[PDB]
């Protein structure tokens, strides 16, 4: 008994997201957006979103990554 | 079976592997950029992803090195190919043998 995935869709990605001078990245996600708004989702199985401060992590300042993008986080 | 059928069978799984990662060997293909699929094989043996995107020159430059260098170690050495040609002179001393 095996499990086999379907129906695929585009989407748009990036590395990390840069807000208040700070580089964050997802705990266990991936960066997605569909237009003008960015969400998180695991890899098999596509389920957005919000970002906040339980999925993320930081690490530095937004000056190393090559391709990083402004967006703000909520903060609970 | 020619030659040329199995360099093509070759390039086929090399594309595969560099444009899709692991998800074509069990259902359809999927696309995602190669420093994105480095950083997840970073993450299977315990080292946090940011790692890789704070030092992507050096690993770049290591890997190109190191290739070259395997392209001279196989040319400088001479009998590195020991196996199948044992096999091609153990057939043909059998055949001799028989011959004789
Ligand atoms: C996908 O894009 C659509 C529009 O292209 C977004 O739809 C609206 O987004 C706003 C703000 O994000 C919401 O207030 C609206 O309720 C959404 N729907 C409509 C009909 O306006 C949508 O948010 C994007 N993301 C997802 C996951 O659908
Ligand atoms: C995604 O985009 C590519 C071109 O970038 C297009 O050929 C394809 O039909 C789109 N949809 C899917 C599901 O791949
Ligand atoms: C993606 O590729 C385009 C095409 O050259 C380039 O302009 C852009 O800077 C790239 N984005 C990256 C590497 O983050
Ligand atoms: C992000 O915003 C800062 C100012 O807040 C700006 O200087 C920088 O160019 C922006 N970068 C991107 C990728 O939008």
């Amino acid at each position: 008994v095996t499990y086999v995935p379907a129906q695929e869709k585009n989407f748009t990605t990036a590395p990390a997201i840069c807000h208040d001078g700070k580089a964050h990245f997802p705990r266990e996600g991936v960066f997605v957006s569909n237009g003008t708004h960015w969400f998180v989702t695991q890899r098999n199985f596509y389920e957005p979103q919000i970002i906040t401060t339980d999925n993320t992590f930081v690490s530095g300042n937004c000056d190393v990554v090559i391709g990083i993008v402004n967006n703000t986080v909520y903060d609970p | 079976l020619t030659d040329e059928m199995i360099a093509q069978y070759t390039s086929a799984l090399l594309a595969g592997t560099i444009t899709s990662g692991w998800t074509f060997g069990a259902g359809p293909a999927l696309q995602i950029p190669f420093p994105m699929q480095m950083a997840y094989r970073f993450n299977g043996i315990g080292v946090t992803q940011n790692v890789l995107y704070e030092n992507q020159k050096l690993i770049a430059n290591q890997f190109n090195s190191a290739i070259g260098k395997i392209q001279d170690s196989l040319s400088s050495t001479p009998s590195a190919l020991g196996k199948l040609q044992d096999v091609v002179n153990q057939n043909a001393q059998a055949l001799n043998t028989l011959v004789k």
